[PDB]
């Protein structure tokens, strides 16, 4: 795996070492060549994971998120060039530094054998992550949305660390596969119900359920575009694949005790899809577009069939990317209005016509059109649910509705209408943007070619 | 450009708008547009079919093709 | 007959009794909001025809639109008995009727399971 | 190519053209177009490549797995031996599923084939799918998303407690 | 007509659509000789016959298939054999007819019976 | 039987090429709509032969061509079904749509995005 | 309309109607200065040549590709290509032949 | 309008059904419940376009009409009869949308009827076409229309029927008829009501061609589907005169009713509108609460 | 068919000598309807109806109610039409 | 930082300083009830929806039909002409809702009625050979199917 | 007459 | 294209082939309804006549006195 | 357009009344003879009172009219194609293009159009120049306390254009395409 990583590392030195007029360029190539190399890693193993050594592994879960950090890398370096072109080299070495940072230990979360290491490297995220918000964000807001988010993810983080630190004590190893194959069930007495939840709760934030979501809009908000991009794409999946990774040793306490949780999801999406009904800022309603897409995944997770498994892994890669770009794309409408609004700028079909049809292809995958893979897991989650319980397909659909609803408003408020008068900065879309959006369109359409790569070990 | 008709031309006369100008003195009323509305009753546009006309359309030569096309059957069979 | 209007349905200008009113008072009110509507359609002219703006002309209304739907709801918010009931009523109620609804569901299945009574004979996939 | 023991068809009764007019059939004229104008070309060109190809014969293998000790012979932590038996009832488990599969592409096929008389004329295959899915539901379901050997393994436990119970009963 | 008589007269006397029939078959008459069905199981599968399409009048039906599938280009050369199945099917829904009318007399007779004591 | 599958697989396949070629030159000239018009007119005269097929015989069939993904016991192909229903509405479906072209073609001449117009007809 | 809005309309369609007037293109509006239009089509046949080339490059390529598919596909894997099986009347079959016709009533009225 | 949301999209939830007819003919309540939702569809749909004034919205209320007739064929357990309806109607109904397109273009985005007339002899083929198309939508006898909605009658009299159900798609057929002679008395009958400077031009190979082909389609293209096809349905032979004739009698009397109406019209006796009138040209209220109640409650709590 | 300024003149001289509450012989293009002619307000809405419906276009009641003049219609019409020859 | 929406506004010196950095009259001026759902004084603009504003006046925004510095409902989103629409409509609410529901009401009814009286020919029920194709309709080949006879009538 | 047909920049 | 000319409150404006090819059509299609009703009556009005029921007898429908 | 006022007088109502009572008659009498007749039975009842001089009953006589107006309305009243809640309505809209768009063309299209936008260039001097006068001008005839109507001055002066004319004067025609 260090084939992934050691380049990773190089990427600092090179950085830092390459002149002001090159740190862009040379950190996009090679971003780009770590993505390509790291492309190996999706030849998965039908039924054993590819075990590097004793530190670092890999299955068809693992995979494809690798795949999509080091993919998103070189978008969020060229969404970032924009607003970062009047800051000094070495503040721009130092963005394009955390970025790496963050990609890295990404990169040693997904593919950790050890859960106390995978849970050090996803509690490091963090650091990079604040920063990234609090000190490159543009409003006055940056600074409570950091604390907010810092603090929801530790305080549900902690407990985490206390439960597995206390499974090492008692079961001897917290590795992967020895927790797999060593794995027992657990009884239900309040001991086992309060280990349940220390070990649930932390990704439970992560990927925020309804009720503990009050920082993604926040920080979502507040970041800068590349922060956005990460904490939309893979800083949200990293819970998923912490529970997913996770319920191996919290079964069969789960069954009884995933009521709540189900019941907070499957509400929450609903919630969460009509508030961006009425939302007023473009980044809010992504954000809460964002936990709606979310609560499916989490619900796929507490059922815990195949078919929910492979629903979560297609939603999170889908999601990952459609958010990403509807980041981007928002990115573009406020470095030309300079403002979030969404009623500010209208009539954007006219002026900007390529950026028009990007709006319009990213709101089809974000509301599920087939046969994209957001659909291909969405109906897999849907189904499995159903299957839990026929009464789910009535949140299901209604969720659906909504989604395509506030989908298509947004697509209606932004780029449709009368062209907003006094506006007169609106200047022709770039190569660099379009390149952009081509970039987190091209693959999302390509994998609907071969969903199989997506579809999570269960496949 | 158009040559516009000469706007003499354009009477009440005959026309239904007549009979509603009738109508509005025996009220003590007069029309005052009637002679910019005459033009719909006048030229070409006077006298379209009635419903049964316009359904009947085409069926003076479909029946006659009709015969035609039935001696042509019985006299070759 | 008579128009009977709702709050989907306002009173239309022509059946409404203050659009008569001739009383100078509001002969004054309605000179005053005029005044003020020009002056703002003056400001706004003014930023507008003017050939050196190269940028967006920023509406404090929309600003301030803006905020109070975001930022200044919870320094505005105390917690009153209505307040309350509303918010408990609203974020707990459907929670725990949801959670009812599936729980009887899933007990019904298992039920049916655990004797024997429910069919799946091609169930192959959940 | 396919072994038609795996899949069966059944032989093919085709009805002799009987024509009663003198019109002459469209359909005929329109096939013996489209076998100039298209069969033939195509024929040709799967000549050349099958020729390109019978140039350069080369083969690939299909990979045998001998049997490994189950889950049932395995000490309590015998990480080696319960790897090994997991694999093999992983592998079994893929083996099943595919042979699921051609349970029901024959079911399929005998469904279009059969026309209006499916319902009488594919009992035999809906019986067969029947009796796969029973076995299939019986050992693979309810597993989870974390399945394992060890959990096939108590299930089979449970189901034959449960049979002994009967019995005794 | 005898909807009206079912819902504003006598329901009791009118024979119940769903029901029927009622009365025994061979009940009244002498003897009933059954119905002869030309078309064997075997021929009906064979001609790949809707299930709906398996009436007594199968054999007609059959017949106007082929003559449908031999007579091509030419759709008009089976009036003969269309006619011949569309009378056996008027035959069978007066059959049919027949036997609706036989349940309201045999329900009359047996009122009829019923005032008798 | 055997040119049945061809012709169907093809009256769908053509329709396509319109959009493949929405990429070229074509597309920015006004030669477009006349194109695709005579593109939905040549997929009307392929559909004609399936139909005179199936009223011929009665030539039903399911082309399973392309495996999409296995998910365990579920197999999800590619698989369209020509039979009764699909090959005597696509004729019908086919000529609708000439005749709308043709229609669009002038009622739709001053709008300046007509070939937008055609191309989301297609 | 007061005098000032009298005159400030006409001044106003004076500019308007000197802007629209500028909004009308000169003789020519130069176009930038084509290989395939050249030689391959100087004067080429607008008629048989381009009714037949587009009825190759959209029906002929698209079926033989179709058709050998329909030979990668078909035979090379089962139960992809199932037609439904022919109607067999009381006449002759192909590869095994026989025939039996049924017993038939009699009734030349209608 | 012509294309997806008369003949093709409109009827792909009556092709879905249609495609599941297997499944549907085991189930009772499923077609019970199609029955009755095609029966009030073209009860609601007709009661509504008769006083539509837009042409276009005629003819979608008629689309719709159509479509809850191909669900009440469905409903008596007769797909293939609902799919011969779609066939015949696709042919019918986009040209009669052609012929409305043409009408607009000619009177320069002229879309109300009120404004339109003596278009009889100033369009000579759109007024054939549309009346050819008008007469195959009413089942005139050896139409396109015929071999379907006629047939469609036929089976639905002689059939376990929920009995309002089956009033209903009558009166729905009178109402077809009705709004017919509409869309032919408002729009080329009488004198002319569209402003001067008459631009009325069709002189186009394009236009001509297009509505000619479908033309011919709507003339022949139902004998020949009908003649060409595998039976697939038992024939109801044997049926009582009167309802053999329950189609044409209904079609007459709604174009004989319409017709008077349309001449009272004439009369200079201005009246004051009917609670019958608003209900129907206001589309039974239907959009006007649903559209602002469950909206305004939704986005308000969203808020 | 573009709207020529002589031809929308034209057109609003054919429609007012129409009106037969006007005399054709004193009519001119800077005829006002309050003073020159005995047009009265329900007139001015009336001629205004009748120039909308006879050019398919509406003009607003706050605009309408400032006409008088012929000359004030045809250029209004040529600004609404942007009619610049 | 004072151009910005404030607490709920208390004494009449309040209410006027609101009333003027909304651009209002202070007779106009009308906050919220503080009933402390947070609207604070942002003002209770009227309840009607963007579609009811003057179509022909020049409104800042055509499509939004607003002027710049004219404050802005609270409900402006939900009020847009793509929503929710507040116009006046000619039949009265309470008769449109009644007339509806009534229609639709009877339409239910009606069709119940006829559930309960169907409409059906006077013939008997179909019959069909080998026991009603008992085999030919999924029948048990193995067990032999229960006699049923049609005759000759 | 040709009129000039204002357009945003399709350059890019 | 002017070919045809623009009016006014004066008469529109025709041609032949547009005359020719409507009339022609509408006498095609009352030609098709005639020849059809001519040769196909039956579809109309019926092939077989409605059996009438109180014709039939007792003994015919199987039945005894009281 | 043109400017508001601050009020709709009697007489204004009552001619906004009289427009939309004839053009709903229209709607409602759809043949033109029809409509022609009763016409001047609804001119009569607006000249029945005309000369009635207490505004107190004039108000009380709008009032019953409009009441009468709204139940005898006509509930799909005609609308013309190109006017708010017509067919046609912001059809176009998507075609126009603002004027300032121009100037972020690329030289390469620029030079396509020379002469056009030669001309531009001096439409922009113009605007440039004359903008000094407008500022200047709006001032001076502004009352003390802002203006009170939306009505804008004319050019008193020659060399001078009507203040705040740019936009009003290059905005994009009904039919762009």
């Amino acid at each position: 795996m260090l084939k992934i990583i050691i380049p990773t590392t190089m990427l600092l030195p090179m950085t830092w070492m390459s002149k002001h007029n090159m740190i862009w360029i040379n950190a996009t190539v090679h971003s780009l060549l770590i993505s390509l190399i790291s492309l190996s890693l999706l030849n998965q193993l039908g039924e054993n994971s590819l075990n590097f050594s004793l530190t670092f592994f890999s299955d068809s879960l693992s995979a494809p998120l690798l795949v999509l950090t080091t993919w998103l890398l070189p978008l969020m370096l060229m969404a970032s060039q924009s607003h970062l072109s009047k800051e000094t080299t070495t503040r721009k070495k130092l963005y394009i530094t955390m970025l790496i940072l963050l990609q890295l230990f990404l990169i040693m979360t997904f593919t950790a054998t050890e859960l106390i290491l995978f849970y050090i490297l996803f509690e490091a995220t963090l650091v990079p992550t604040l920063i990234i918000i609090t000190r490159w964000g543009n409003q006055t807001e940056r600074l409570n949305a950091g604390l907010y988010f810092l603090f929801y993810t530790l305080a549900g983080s902690l407990p985490l660390l206390v439960a597995l630190v206390y499974i090492q004590n008692t079961t001897g190893s917290l590795n992967f596969l020895i927790i797999h194959y060593w794995s027992h069930p657990l009884s239900n007495s309040w001991s086992n119900i309060f280990m349940w939840l220390a070990c649930i709760m932390a990704f439970m934030v992560k990927m925020p359920l309804y009720g503990l979501h009050l920082w993604l809009p926040k920080a979502h908000v507040e970041a800068p575009i590349a922060g956005s991009m990460v904490l939309a794409a893979v800083l949200l999946k990293l819970g998923g694949y912490g529970m997913m990774r996770i319920t191996t040793i919290l079964n069969p306490l789960t069954n009884y005790m995933a009521y709540p949780f189900l019941m907070l999801s499957m509400w929450g999406m609903i919630m969460t899809s009509s508030i961006c009904l009425r939302q007023t800022d473009l980044k809010s309603l992504i954000a809460y577009s964002s936990v709606s897409h979310m609560a499916l995944v989490i619900v796929a997770i507490m059922i815990q069939t195949p078919w929910s498994f492979m629903g979560a892994t297609a939603l999170m890669i889908a999601h990952g990317l459609t958010s990403s770009m509807l980041f981007c794309l928002a990115n573009t409408n406020y470095e030309r209005v300079h403002s979030r609004t969404m009623i500010l700028a209208r009539g954007l079909q006219t002026l900007l016509p390529l950026m028009a049809t990007w709006w319009l292809m990213a709101s089809l995958t974000n509301l599920a059109l087939p046969p994209s893979i957001n659909l291909i897991g969405e109906l897999f989650i849907i189904t499995a649910s159903f299957s839990w319980s026929n009464i789910t397909i009535i949140l299901m659909g209604m969720n659906m509705m909504i989604t395509a609803l506030y989908s298509l408003y947004m697509l209606i408020t932004t780029q449709r209408g009368k062209y907003t008068h006094h506006i007169n900065n609106i200047k022709a879309s770039f190569t660099r943007e379009n390149a952009l959006m081509a970039l987190h369109i091209l693959p999302l359409l390509l994998l609907t070619l071969n969903p199989k790569m997506i579809l999570g070990p269960l496949y | 450009k158009m040559e516009l008709p000469d706007y003499k031309q354009w009477k009440i006369e005959g026309t239904p708008l007549e009979t509603v100008q009738e109508k509005l003195a025996a009220r003590g009323l007069r029309d005052p547009w009637g002679r910019n509305e005459a033009w719909r009753y006048s030229g070409g546009f006077a006298n379209n079919v009635s419903f049964v006309g316009a359904l009947l359309k085409g069926f003076k030569w479909g029946f006659a093709a009709f015969v035609v096309a039935v001696g042509a059957e019985y006299y070759l069979e | 007959p008579k128009y009977k209007p709702s709050r989907l349905a306002t009173l239309p200008a022509t059946l409404d009794p203050a659009e008569y009113d001739i009383s100078p008072e509001t002969r004054k009110a309605q000179a005053e909001r005029l005044a003020i509507r020009s002056r703002l359609k003056r400001e706004y002219l003014l930023q507008y025809n003017d050939p050196n703006r190269l940028g967006v002309i920023e509406d404090p209304a929309l600003i301030r639109w803006t905020y109070a739907r975001s930022a200044n709801i919870y320094p505005n918010f105390r917690p009153t008995p209505k307040t309350s009931l509303l918010g408990a009523l609203f974020g707990i109620g459907p929670l725990f009727f949801w959670y009812y609804v599936f729980k009887t569901d899933r007990d019904k299945k298992e039920k049916l399971i655990q004797e024997g009574k429910l069919d799946q004979t091609f169930n192959i996939s959940y | 190519s396919w072994d038609k023991d795996v899949y069966p068809e059944p032989p093919r009764r085709t009805p002799a053209p009987a024509p009663q007019t003198s019109l002459p059939n469209p359909v005929t004229y329109l096939t013996k177009i489209f076998d100039l104008l298209v069969d033939r070309p195509v024929t040709l060109a799967r000549e050349f490549i099958e020729q390109q190809h019978a140039k350069n014969r080369y083969y690939y293998y299909h990979r045998e797995f001998r049997r490994v000790p189950d889950i049932t012979e395995c000490e309590e932590k015998d990480i080696l031996c319960m790897f090994e038996a997991e694999m093999q009832w992983r592998r079994d488990y893929k083996v099943d599923q595919e042979i699921v599969n051609i349970i029901q592409e024959r079911l399929k096929a005998c469904q279009q084939r059969e026309g209006e008389s499916y319902r009488q004329n594919c009992a035999k295959e809906l019986e067969q799918f029947t009796q796969v899915s029973k076995a299939f539901q019986d050992r693979y379901s309810d597993l989870g998303a974390h399945y394992s050997a060890r959990k096939c393994l108590a299930k089979q436990k449970q189901r034959m407690l449960a049979e002994r119970k009967a019995a005794k009963e | 007509a005898h909807l009206a008589r079912r819902y504003l007269g006598d329901a009791s006397k009118e024979p119940d659509p769903l029901r029927m029939p009622t009365f025994p078959p061979d009940y009244g008459f002498p003897e009933r000789k059954e119905r002869e069905m030309v078309a064997t199981q075997q021929e009906m599968n064979d001609a790949q016959l809707m299930l709906q399409q398996r009436d007594y009048c199968a054999h007609y039906l059959i017949q106007l298939l082929k003559c449908k599938r031999d007579s091509f280009p030419n759709f008009l050369a089976c009036k003969h054999e269309q006619h011949d199945w569309d009378y056996c099917e008027h035959l069978d829904y007066v059959k049919r007819m027949k036997e609706f009318e036989r349940e309201r007399r045999l329900l009359q007779r047996k009122k009829r019976r019923e005032q008798r004591e | 039987m055997n040119p049945f599958a061809s012709l169907t697989l093809t009256t769908l396949i053509i329709l396509t090429i319109p959009i493949m070629m929405s990429n070229s030159n074509i597309y920015k000239t006004n030669l477009y709509p006349n194109y695709v018009k005579t593109t939905v007119s040549y997929a009307f005269t392929l559909s004609l032969v399936p139909l005179l097929m199936f009223m011929h015989t009665g030539q039903e069939m399911i082309i399973s061509n392309w495996h999409w993904m296995t998910l365990q016991t579920v197999e999800l192909s590619l698989s369209f079904k020509m039979d009764y229903f699909s090959v005597m509405f696509i004729p019908v479906a086919l000529f609708v749509t000439w005749s709308i072209m043709e229609f669009s073609m002038w009622y739709m001449h001053s709008d300046p995005f007509i070939n937008r117009f055609f191309k989301y007809l297609v | 309309y007061t005098p000032d809005e009298k005159l400030r309309l006409q001044q106003l369609r004076e500019l308007r109607r000197r802007w629209l007037k500028d909004q009308e293109l000169s003789p020519r509006e130069p176009v930038l200065p084509f290989l395939q239009d050249g030689a391959p089509w100087k004067n080429v046949i607008y008629k048989t040549y381009r009714h037949s080339i587009f009825a190759v490059t959209h029906v002929l390529i698209p079926v033989w590709i179709i058709h050998y598919y329909l030979k990668y596909h078909v035979t090379a894997k089962p139960y992809t290509v199932v037609e439904r099986k022919p109607r067999i009347f009381p006449g002759d079959t192909i590869l095994e032949t026989g025939e039996v016709i049924p017993l038939m009533k009699e009734f030349p009225d209608q | 309008s012509a294309l997806l949301h008369s003949s093709t999209m409109v009827v792909a939830g009556v092709f879905l059904l249609i495609r599941f007819y297997p499944l549907m003919e085991t189930n009772k309540l499923v077609q019970t419940m199609t029955l009755c939702l095609g029966a009030i569809t073209t009860l609601f749909t007709a009661l509504c376009a008769i006083t539509q004034n837009d042409i276009k919205k005629i003819v979608a209320f008629s689309t719709s009409s159509q479509l809850g007739l191909m669900m009440v064929t469905i409903g008596i357990n007769q797909p293939h009869l609902a799919f011969l309806h779609i066939c015949m109607h696709a042919f019918f109904k986009a040209m009669l949308f052609m012929c409305s397109g043409s009408i607009i273009h000619s009177l320069n985005d002229e879309q109300d009827i009120r404004k339109m007339g003596g278009l009889y002899k100033a369009m000579p083929f759109t007024t054939t076409a549309l009346i050819i198309g008008s007469l195959a939508l009413t089942g005139m006898p050896y139409l396109t229309g015929f071999y379907s909605k006629d047939l469609i009658i036929e089976a639905v009299n002689m059939s376990y029927t929920n009995a309002w159900a089956l009033l209903m798609t009558l009166i729905a057929t009178s109402l077809t008829a009705a709004y017919s002679t509409r869309i032919i008395f408002f729009a080329f009958l009488g004198k002319p009501r569209f402003p001067p400077l008459v631009l009325i031009n069709e002189n186009n190979p394009l236009l001509i061609n297009s509505i000619k082909r479908l033309l011919i389609g709507s003339i022949f293209a139902g004998f020949i589907i009908s003649n060409n096809i595998p039976p697939m349905t038992v024939p109801n032979t044997t049926m009582p005169l009167y309802m053999k004739m329950t189609a044409l009698i209904v079609t007459i009397m709604g174009f004989m009713l319409a017709l008077e109406l349309n001449n009272t019209t004439y009369y200079l006796k201005f009246k004051y509108p009917s609670q019958t009138y608003k209900f129907s040209n206001m589309l039974g209220y239907y959009p006007s609460i649903m559209h602002r109640l469950p909206t305004y409650h939704n986005l308000s709590m969203s808020q | 068919p573009p709207l020529t300024l002589e031809a929308i003149k034209d057109r609003v001289l054919y429609v007012l000598k129409l009106y037969d509450k006007i005399d054709p012989e004193k009519l001119s293009v800077n005829s006002h309807f309050m003073k020159d002619l005995g047009l009265d307000s329900l007139d001015q809405v009336e001629i205004i109806m009748a120039m909308e419906d006879e050019f398919g276009f509406e003009i607003p009641d706050i605009d309408a109610e400032k006409l008088m003049c012929p000359q004030e219609i045809v250029d209004y019409i040529a600004d609404k039409k942007d009619v610049y020859e | 930082k004072d151009m910005f929406p404030g607490p709920y506004p208390k004494t009449p010196e309040e209410r006027a300083a609101a009333a003027k950095k909304y651009n209002m009259r202070v007779e106009d001026y009308e906050p919220y009830p503080d009933d402390g759902m947070g609207y604070g004084d942002y003002p209770k603009l009227p309840d009607r929806s963007q579609q009811e504003r003057d179509p022909w006046y020049d409104w800042d925004h055509p499509d939004l039909r607003l002027n710049w510095g004219e404050p802005i409902h609270w409900d402006l989103d939900m009020y847009i002409r793509n929503r929710v629409d507040t116009s006046p409509t000619p039949v009265s609410w309470n008769t449109m809702c009644k007339h509806l529901f009534g229609f639709v009401a009877f339409m239910l009814f009606m069709f119940w009625v006829g559930e309960i009286y169907p409409s059906y020919q006077p013939v008997g029920p179909k019959q069909y050979p080998y026991n009603d194709l008992y085999l030919e309709r999924g029948g048990d080949p193995t067990k032999e199917p229960e006699p049923v006879v049609h005759y000759e009538i | 007459k040709r009129l000039f047909i204002i357009k945003p920049s399709g350059f890019y | 294209g002017v070919h045809i000319e623009p009016r006014y409150r004066q008469f529109p404006q025709l041609t032949r082939s547009q005359l020719i090819q409507a009339e022609f059509f509408s006498a095609t299609m009352w030609f098709w309804i005639l020849w059809r009703f001519w040769h196909d009556s039956d579809a109309v009005l019926g092939h077989f006549p409605y059996p009438d029921p109180s014709q039939w007898t007792d003994e015919e429908l199987g039945i005894l006195p009281d | 357009f043109s400017a508001p006022a601050a009020y709709l007088t009697h007489q204004q109502k009552v001619l906004r009344l009289y427009k939309r009572a004839l053009r709903h008659l229209e709607s409602w009498c759809v043949h033109r003879d029809k409509y022609r007749y009763f016409a001047c039975l609804m001119r009569a009842r607006f000249d029945e009172h005309k000369n009635e001089k207490d505004m107190v009953k004039a108000t009380q006589l709008l009032r019953q009219a409009e009441e009468e107006f709204w139940y005898g309305q006509h509930p799909q009243p005609y609308i013309f194609p190109e006017s708010p809640g017509g067919t046609s309505y912001e059809r176009y809209e998507c075609y126009k293009v603002p004027e300032w768009c121009l100037d972020d063309w690329h030289p390469s299209e620029k030079a396509m159009y020379p002469d056009y936008f030669a001309k531009r260039e001096q439409w922009k001097r113009l605007r440039r120049e004359s903008w000094e006068r407008e500022v200047k001008q709006l001032q001076e005839e502004t009352p003390p306390g802002g203006p009170r109507t939306e009505a804008l001055p004319p050019a008193r002066k020659e060399g001078d254009l009507p203040p705040l004319w740019w936009h009003i004067v290059t905005r994009p025609r009904e039919r762009p395409m």
